[PDB]
RNA sequence: UCUGGUUGAUCCUGCCAGUUCAUAUGCUUGUCUCAAAGAUUAAGCCAUGCAUGUCUAAGUAUAAGCAAUUUAUACAGUGAAACUGCGAAUGGCUCAUUAAAUCAGUUAUCGUUUAUUUGAUAGUUCCUUUACUACAUGGUAUAACUGUGGUAAUUCUAGAGCUAAUACAUGCUAAUCUCGACCCUUUGGAAGAGAUGUAUUUAUUAGAAAUGUCUUCGGACUCUUUGAUGAUUCAUAAUAACUUUUCGAAUCGCAUGGCCUUGUGCUGGCGAUGGUUCAUUCAAAUUUCUGCCCUAUCAACUUUCGAUGGUAGGAUAGUGGCCUACCAUGGUUUCAACGGGUAACGGGGAAUAAGGGUUCGAUUCCGGAGAGGGAGCCUGAGAAACGGCUACCACAUCCAAGGAAGGCAGCAGGCGCGCAAAUUACCCAAUCCUAAUUCAGGGAGGUAGUGACAAUAAAUAACGAUACAGGGCCCA
């Protein structure tokens, strides 16, 4: 016999880059 | 001097802020209130340094003035209000709670609590005491004043406080086998059971605390904080779980 | 080359939030004119002489004069 | 005020600068390497001199001991990156047998001498310092610049040279001007 | 003028200090309240903080309290007849803790005609002294209380060995 | 420290000759990054300019201000001035004084004050003139403003007339809780016996064999009744009075919800500012132990006029010879007292060194002290303040000679010589600080300029072809 709240769990971030080309 | 200072030069400021030297001249002094300048995380260092939403003072200002920051459940608008150990910090419009906790390096983490944990805190009882009328109060590590506490708390115990009412929910006592977190000196932030507690009568008490990885190290018993039973912490324990 | 970036949710949220200069630079802000430090500084200093409005130390030396 | 910000001297003028072995060595090393001047060899000199002083101390000390093991694996890991040390001496005992040779041995200059770029060190100078050395994607003008292992084989000519692709450059472009009119 | 700092001193060793720095608001002193019998003066003090003490100029009532009773009256003061500190203060009856006046008797013996019934019988005996001094018409009593800081001159009766020790004293 | 001589040739002891830092200065000075700016022991003297002000919906606007409007009926948008509140006690500069002093580490307040922040915290029903304002009291009152004036002169102000408040000064409005007979046996009703804030000062007081019976098997029957510290006359409570005696909301914004017996009835939301005490925080004041350079050709010092201690008082925020009165004769010292010198602010630190040591540390952080030299004060939570006040000394400006006004060791910039050295620049955008306050202010701070301070990197060229000639270099 030995004696002996989970953290909230993270999020996959909401935004992600964005590529455009011009020109 | 002639009165209270005002002002705090960088260098002079807490090393755990981690702020750039070459930035500026000054660093955001504290204000006056529950926890004290060299133990206490200003607001804005937080918005800033830490979570990164602001990128100056003033932004910092603008999201105060607008009412989005909760410490502890109200709403705080001063810049430099001070911050400390086992605040909940409440940002409603981006759904973050957090808890103000000292990692294993010994500075504060950026860690995420869920709503119901961010419900309740938990306070080191400083002082037990009859007030006027006798009325029974406890004052804790916060300056928090909660009358008609349980006849059996005692400082050094830990209360767990409901942030809503501000009243006492359960307690945990000052006894060996008991899970502690180390608030101060080189083991800043390590977790471990309390295995003896050495008294001297007239000076400072030693307490011997023992880690998961059964190292053992002694600290003065200010800087010891009950959180919990072996096992059974009453709060989620940031990265690491203070081992190191 | 690399830079920072803000795109505001409105059009009013971005004139309520950025800085004065940066939305002079946009032109969302006219350039507010004033004079030079030195002579707001010479003129606040000038006015902390006078008590009051001043209308009765005019007259006063009109009549003295 | 605000914070001081630090600094350091990185070379020292030699106990006895005129000894005639000490003019003669200087002599081969500046010419074998296309050297400005004496304060160069004086830097590498300085910075070798850091490194025996560290390892030996190091040596010192008793094997296994933590300090040792630490500091010792982390100046082997620097050195055997920079490519002065051989991956096959790691050891502090090859540490003590570094010398200047090596270390101006990665320097850019003798690296674009003699990967071909150049047909001399000081014609591999002038290339670098003007602009036609890419070590990757990034153009270096500094032929004190220390070339790693994984580097050493992105040196080529720089997009925006003459000899790397671009146009021609101004006298070239100019020439043919004149000569077209 | 009044300074209580204690660098203007000789070292332990006898040495003369030199000096250290200007005087400090926060080591001041002030004048002596050399409380008089007679018409009620106070005037109040500001003092650090915003708190306030209070100078009894003049003052010829206080509340002076039987101990042996457990009562308190107010009383008229008819001055002062020994001090153990100074002489003088007895000579010009100022007025000042520890100083030891005569008050009139009348409430006391009032108080003890109506309580007792009489001018039972066991508890209404006190000392003789005590008695002799109430068929006098006036009682030694000593005043508890600070005139210069309060503003008040309470005080006590006399009883027991301290007042047989003021009797061979006076 | 080494090198070469002094012999016919060596050893030893001597002689001869050569062998970074600081100050002052000379010449040269293209590119990138970065960075500093003392010095006559003169803490000597300063022209001029600036460096501390501050307003939210939320203390006070009939500005004879502006602009509005459904063109206004107490006001209402915005708002100079002025009152009120807060700040100006922070910051910046300099190192004169200071040798158990400051300072460093380490302690105590059971020895005290503490604006502000944060957390708690205050129904006292009644008590004769009820002859009664609480649907709300006064000028016991003024500024700005209007108008009449004095002076050569200043952030000088007089007499008269007005008018507000979160200024000043007064002052009120059928409760709750213990038991509970009797009914009734619970969601009980209550005839009745009782109790009732703070603050100040003093005295007194408290603070330390039920192992049974029954029962429904649960439970009931009698009893308990402060806490903390190593430690207290502690926290706290109680009694009797006391007080030129306090406090216990006569304040402000936004909004117009709910009950009805339909009354401009009763009730009611979210905030601001206050207010008593306690705790907390930012602080302050004292305070324990150990540690300072040269001097003994300074050996005795302190004590008459407090030196060491005792009792009492005064004063203080408070301990204490801090001061007073009366008492004793003590206290320090060759383990260096006392006196003297210091081109003595102390430390983190810097240089050198193989190690022990030696020197430097005005100078980016911390602490102390000062604002030409002594002394004393007002206000305030906080100052013995100096970009506050008053006197004296030394300097020194204006003057109509009667007076009036001074403090660059703050940022620029001058004198101190007749011989010399950064800009009298831009800005609050970053850092943070102040305010009533997101916004205003900040020579604090930042930007740029200016003698190669100390440092980093690094150009002034690279690659070829042809022609001619026979000598070129090294040792000795
Ligand atoms: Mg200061
Ligand atoms: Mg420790
Ligand atoms: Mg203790
Ligand atoms: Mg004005
Ligand atoms: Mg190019
Ligand atoms: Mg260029
Ligand atoms: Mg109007
Ligand atoms: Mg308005
Ligand atoms: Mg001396
Ligand atoms: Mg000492
Ligand atoms: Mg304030
Ligand atoms: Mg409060
Ligand atoms: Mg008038
Ligand atoms: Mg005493
Ligand atoms: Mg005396
Ligand atoms: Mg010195
Ligand atoms: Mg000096
Ligand atoms: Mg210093
Ligand atoms: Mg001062
Ligand atoms: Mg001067
Ligand atoms: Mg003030
Ligand atoms: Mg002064
Ligand atoms: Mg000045
Ligand atoms: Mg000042
Ligand atoms: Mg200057
Ligand atoms: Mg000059
Ligand atoms: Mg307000
Ligand atoms: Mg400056
Ligand atoms: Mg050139």
């Amino acid at each position: 016999f030995d004696p002996s709240p989970r953290a909230a769990k993270k999020r996959r971030p909401a935004a992600k880059g964005k590529n455009l080309s011009f020109k | 001097a002639r009165g209270p200072k005002k002002h705090l030069k960088r260098l002079a400021a807490p090393h755990h802020w981690l702020l750039d030297k070459l930035s500026g001249c000054y660093a955001p002094r504290p204000s006056a209130g529950p926890h004290k300048l060299r133990e206490s995380l200003p607001l804005i260092v937080f918005l800033r340094n830490r979570l990164k939403y602001a990128l100056n003072g003033r932004e910092v200002k603008a999201i105060l003035m607008q009412r989005h920051v909760k410490v502890d459940g109200k709403v705080r608008t001063d810049t430099t209000y001070p911050a400390g150990f086992m605040d909940v910090i409440t940002l409603d419009a981006t759904n973050e709670n957090f808890r103000l906790v000292y990692d294993v390096k010994g500075r504060f983490a950026v860690h995420r609590i869920t709503d119901e944990e961010a419900s309740y805190k938990l306070g080191k009882v400083k002082k037990v005491q009859l007030g006027k009328k006798g009325v029974p109060y406890v004052v804790t590590h916060d300056g928090r004043t909660i009358r008609y506490p349980d006849p059996n708390i005692k400082v050094n115990d830990t209360v767990k406080i409901d942030l809503a009412s501000g009243k006492i929910t359960d307690f945990i006592k000052f006894d060996a086998g008991k899970l502690v977190y180390v608030t101060g000196g080189r083991n800043l932030g390590r977790i471990g059971t309390i295995v003896h507690k050495e008294r001297h009568d007239g000076g400072f008490d030693l307490v011997h605390i023992k880690d998961s990885l059964d190292n053992t190290f002694v600290t003065r018993l200010n800087n010891v904080f009950v959180i919990g039973e072996q096992g059974k912490p009453y709060i989620s324990l940031p990265k690491g779980k203070g081992i190191k | 080359s690399v830079g920072f970036g803000l795109v505001y949710n409105s059009v009013a949220e971005a004139k309520k939030f950025e800085p004065t200069y940066r939305l002079v630079r946009y032109g969302l802000a006219e350039k507010v004119e004033k004079a030079s430090r030195q002579q707001r500084k010479q003129k606040k200093n000038r006015d902390k002489k006078i008590f009051g409005t001043g209308k009765r130390l005019a007259k006063k030396v009109a009549r003295r004069n | 005020p605000r914070a001081p910000r630090t600094y350091s001297k990185t070379y020292s003028t030699p106990k006895r600068p005129y000894e005639s072995s000490r003019l003669d060595a200087e002599l081969k090393l500046a010419g074998e390497f296309g050297l400005k001047n004496k304060k160069e060899i004086y830097r590498i000199s300085f910075q070798l001199s850091k490194i025996r002083r560290a390892a030996r101390d190091l040596l010192t000390r008793d094997e296994k001991d933590p300090k040792r093991l630490f500091e010792g694996n982390a100046l082997i890991r620097r050195l055997v990156r920079v490519g002065v040390l051989s991956e096959d001496k790691k050891k502090l005992d090859y540490v003590l047998a570094l010398k200047v040779e090596d270390f101006l041995e990665r320097r850019l200059q003798t690296q674009v001498y003699k990967l071909g770029l150049a047909k001399s060190v000081h014609h591999a100078r002038v290339l670098i310092t003007q602009r036609h050395i890419a070590v990757g994607k990034q153009i270096v003008n500094i032929p004190s610049f220390m070339v790693r292992l994984d580097s050493e084989k992105h040196i080529d000519f720089a997009p925006t040279s003459p000899f790397g692709g671009a146009r021609p450059g101004r006298v070239a472009r100019r020439n043919a001007a004149r000569k077209a009119e | 003028g009044i300074s209580r700092d204690s660098r203007h001193k000789r070292s332990a060793t006898g040495a003369k200090r030199a000096q250290f720095r200007k005087k400090r608001k926060f080591e001041l002193g002030r004048q002596p309240a050399n409380t008089k019998i007679g018409a009620k003066r106070i005037h109040s003090v500001r003092t650090r903080g915003g708190n306030k003490k209070y100078r009894a100029l003049r003052i010829e009532t206080g509340n002076f309290s039987w101990a042996s009773e457990g009562i308190s009256k107010k009383t008229r003061i008819a001055g002062v007849v020994y001090h153990p500190s100074n002489n003088e203060l007895v000579r010009t009856n100022t007025l000042t803790k520890a100083a030891i006046v005569q008050i009139d008797a009348t409430p006391f013996r009032q108080w003890f005609e109506a309580h007792y019934g009489q001018t039972r019988a066991a508890s209404a005996k006190i000392e003789s002294s005590v008695e002799s001094q109430f068929s006098a018409g006036r009682l030694y009593a000593c005043i508890s209380s600070r005139p210069g800081q309060s503003g008040r001159c309470d005080g006590y009766i006399l009883e027991g060995e301290e007042l047989a020790f003021y009797l061979r004293r006076l």
